[PDB]
């Protein structure tokens, strides 16, 4: 039937080793705070794991509400990992987020002056920047290319260390011009929605350069086909040779990225710390 | 209703609508500290000032105001910032001082030689009165916390030779920011000593207490359980130290890091007792004979100067061809992403480096200065230090080390002087200098 015996999910949109032409013809509570919480737990921890997030102060820019934020900072505070939370929207965050020392909530619409003011104010304090903006359903191209050149902006001025920046390439049919990207790679978020060609662009700076790299409609055709690939057929499956509670392909690919996460308690298997870990994560976020 | 009263009982005042908003999350710890029993503790920071610091000369008075006065401090504070300060520093002393400080009141000679000939090939370069008792106190800390806090460096080896002459007592802990905070309070408390905790940006979960004319008391660099599980040990009066085999290899390593040579030319027998040391330690542990044969060690190092990439020859020793060595840490971290390699082994501070092997490759980073012989050509120090830093993994993973060990121990017999021609400037690593300022209610990372 609709099953299939996998080595490992789909990490990065580069993995996706397969296509189909987009079809217009085409579920847990919480889910869009789930989403964002594997994604930032899977980001912070690799920069926990090689010696960036130590000391750093994280920058989360169209951060509201972040409900689930509060259990990234409760997860890294307990694994003595000293950060700084700085959380800023054009709306309010979460109450679960006030009253804590180490993250400061900025209500404000941001602009280039803005930016350079809390540069200036955190300067010499190393950058790690989130942004998941938006602009309603479905953005036009002009808004996202508009907050692509944001992204861009924030980066340029902000220098960060480290990035990880929504991104979703405009559909092939509603190409406007190309436009530039930092280097980066592209990170599958399980929990997407399910026809959600959104992904994460983890980028990682040297030397102090964006490396920007041109979109093309070309490369927007490649994105669709790819990622309908992936919605339609793959995350649709039911792994089974993935041994746990729940097989589907989410599930499955939600543990290679749980599996990568530092924890001070002891487990007996990486199966145990996974199972762990999830259920922690819903618990939080009220998911059964 | 009750959060109220707990703020307004805190805070020794009606709290405005200001105070009640921000402060009504803390209600909970908030409470923990008011309940908590502050002349129990006046005690016990006075027995433990008879225990580890007699000889400083202040009162039971003294003590106990200076106390009272802190659990009342909010009391007077008005700016929130400060309150949060406040109840988090006071959240930590209530919630750990008795675990943590509480608790507390209740062959090498004939390898001096050798020592002496490997050392002498290589020298080719060019603090506050309160560390007493804090050493003391770290004797006996170090015995009560096993399991959270190993020991390394000179005071880990005088506990094998006597004749060491330590100036402190080196820590990894797993709780490093608490146990700091807890002594910055304790000797707070005792002498009336402003200290400051600070983090050093260019180490990593490093950090530091030091007194109000910034001498050093003390430091300490964080490390998670699992690292702390790896970390190779050995059990010695009553405390932990991290195995003298895997501190040489260390002590190799850190020989590449052009300051740590120029020590070793300021005092050449500091370093020879404890090399010394460490050379029996091997020699009788493991059976490693210096019979001078050098076999297949160090290996190959070759450098990429635009690049800052050293390139190591390991299909002699491992099965990994080669290990890719970055000079610059950053490029590593993405270089990696760009792999799409998510678990790369990180070691923190006990190896200041991830390693990841890949397609039988190695890839890892080189914190210390590389060494030149010659224009474009690794020096013979950093080779070793080179060969001892992928050592430290296999060691770390209980991979084979025991052959590769005694090969590289054995070429550095019978060498000559070889000059420095240049070196490697380590890479930059940003960010802030941050601090605890108790006596200002201040808190910057
Ligand atoms: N740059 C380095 N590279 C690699 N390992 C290092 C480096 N610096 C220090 N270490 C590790 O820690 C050990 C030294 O810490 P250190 O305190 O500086 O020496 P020490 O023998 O304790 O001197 P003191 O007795 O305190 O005066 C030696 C080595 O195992
Ligand atoms: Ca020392
Ligand atoms: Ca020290």
């Amino acid at each position: 039937m609709d099953v299939v015996s996998l080595d490992k999910p789909f990490m990065y949109f580069e993995e996706i080793d397969n296509e189909l032409d987009y079809e217009p013809e085409s579920k847990l509570p919480y889910q869009g705070q789930l989403k964002l919480l594997l994604g930032e737990l899977f980001f912070l921890s690799k920069l926990q794991r090689h010696g960036i997030l130590d000391g750093a102060t994280v920058v989360y820019i169209g951060s509201a509400p972040g409900t689930h934020i509060r259990y990234l900072r409760d997860h890294f505070y307990n694994l003595g990992v000293i950060i700084k939370w700085m959380l800023i929207d054009g709306r309010h965050h979460d109450p679960i987020l006030n009253g804590l020392r180490d993250v400061t909530l900025v209500t404000r619409f941001v602009d280039e002056e803005y930016l350079r003011s809390i540069k200036k104010q955190l300067h010499p304090s190393k950058i790690i920047l989130i942004s998941d903006v938006a602009s309603g359903n479905e953005p036009s191209t002009a808004d996202l290319l508009s907050n692509y050149a944001l992204q861009n902006v924030m980066i340029s001025i902000l220098n960060p260390v480290a990035s990880s920046l929504k991104w979703r390439c405009p559909f092939p049919d509603q190409w406007i011009k190309d436009f530039y990207i930092p280097h980066g790679n592209k990170m599958l978020q399980p929990f997407a929605p399910s026809y959600s060609a959104e992904m994460r662009l983890l980028s990682i700076y040297t030397g102090e350069n964006m490396r920007l790299t041109r979109v093309t409609k070309s490369d927007a055709v490649n994105y669709e086909k790819k990622m309908y690939y992936l919605n339609k057929i793959v995350r649709n499956k039911v792994v089974v040779n993935f041994d746990y509670p729940n097989q589907e392909y989410d599930y499955f690919h939600m543990y290679f990225m749980l599996r990568t996460v530092y924890c001070n308690k002891t487990f007996p298997t990486t199966k145990a710390k996974v199972l762990f870990l999830q259920q922690s994560i819903f618990r939080f976020l009220n998911i059964p | 209703n009750i959060t109220l009263k707990i703020i307004e009982t805190y805070l020794g005042r009606v709290p405005s609508v200001n105070e009640y908003h921000m402060l009504k999350s803390q209600a909970r710890n908030i409470q923990k500290i008011t309940v908590f029993n502050k002349d129990i503790f006046v005690s016990l920071v006075k027995k433990n000032k008879k225990r580890f610091f007699s000889d400083v000369n202040t009162s039971a008075s003294e003590i106990k105001d200076r106390i009272l006065s802190y659990f009342s401090k909010q009391t007077q504070t008005y700016n929130i910032g400060k309150l949060f300060t406040i109840i988090e520093l006071q959240s930590v002393l209530v919630t750990t001082y008795t675990d943590i400080l509480g608790v507390l009141t209740i062959n090498v000679t004939s390898m001096e030689e050798l020592a002496r000939d490997m050392l002498n090939s290589m020298n080719v370069a060019v603090v506050s009165s309160l560390v007493k008792n804090v050493n003391k106190l770290m004797e006996e800390y170090l015995r009560r916390h096993n399991k959270s806090c190993i020991c390394y460096g000179s005071y880990s080896l005088y506990l094998i030779n006597p004749n060491i002459r330590y100036g402190d007592i080196d820590i990894l802990q797993t709780n490093s920011r608490t146990f700091l905070i807890d002594l910055a309070f304790l000797i707070k408390f005792i002498t009336g000593n402003n200290i400051i905790l600070s983090k050093i940006p260019y180490l990593r979960n490093y950090m530091v207490i030091k007194d109000e004319n910034d001498n050093h008391i003390i430091d300490s660099f964080n490390i998670r359980q699992d690292t702390m599980n790896v970390v190779p040990k050995i059990f010695i009066d009553n405390i932990y130290i991290v195995d003298p085999t895997f501190q040489l290899l260390n002590m190799i390593k850190m020989f590449s890091q052009i300051d740590r040579l120029e020590d070793l030319s300021k005092d050449p027998e500091k370093f020879n007792a404890r090399m010394a040391t460490m050379l029996e330690y091997v020699r009788y542990t493991h059976g490693i004979v210096f019979d001078g044969k050098r076999n297949n060690m160090p290996m190959k190092c070759i450098i990429d100067e635009n690049n800052r990439i050293v390139t190591v020859t390991t299909k002699d020793y491992f099965s990994f061809k080669k290990c890719l060595v970055y000079l610059d840490e950053n490029v590593l971290s993405s270089d990696i992403l760009d792999l799409n390699a998510d678990t790369s082994c990180d070691f923190e501070s006990v190896t200041n480096s991830v390693y990841l092997i890949h397609d039988n490759i190695m890839y890892t980073y080189f914190s210390n200065t590389i060494l030149l012989s010659d224009k474009g050509k690794v020096h013979e120090i950093s080779a070793r230090g080179l060969c001892a830093h992928i050592l430290l993994y296999q060691m770390l993973t209980s991979g084979e080390y025991k052959q590769c060990l005694s090969d590289l121990l054995n070429s550095m017999m019978n060498r000559d002087k070889i000059p420095i021609y240049s070196h490697t400037e380590r890479d930059k690593k940003p960010g802030r200098h941050g601090f605890i300022n108790i006596e200002k209610d201040i808190i910057v990372f």
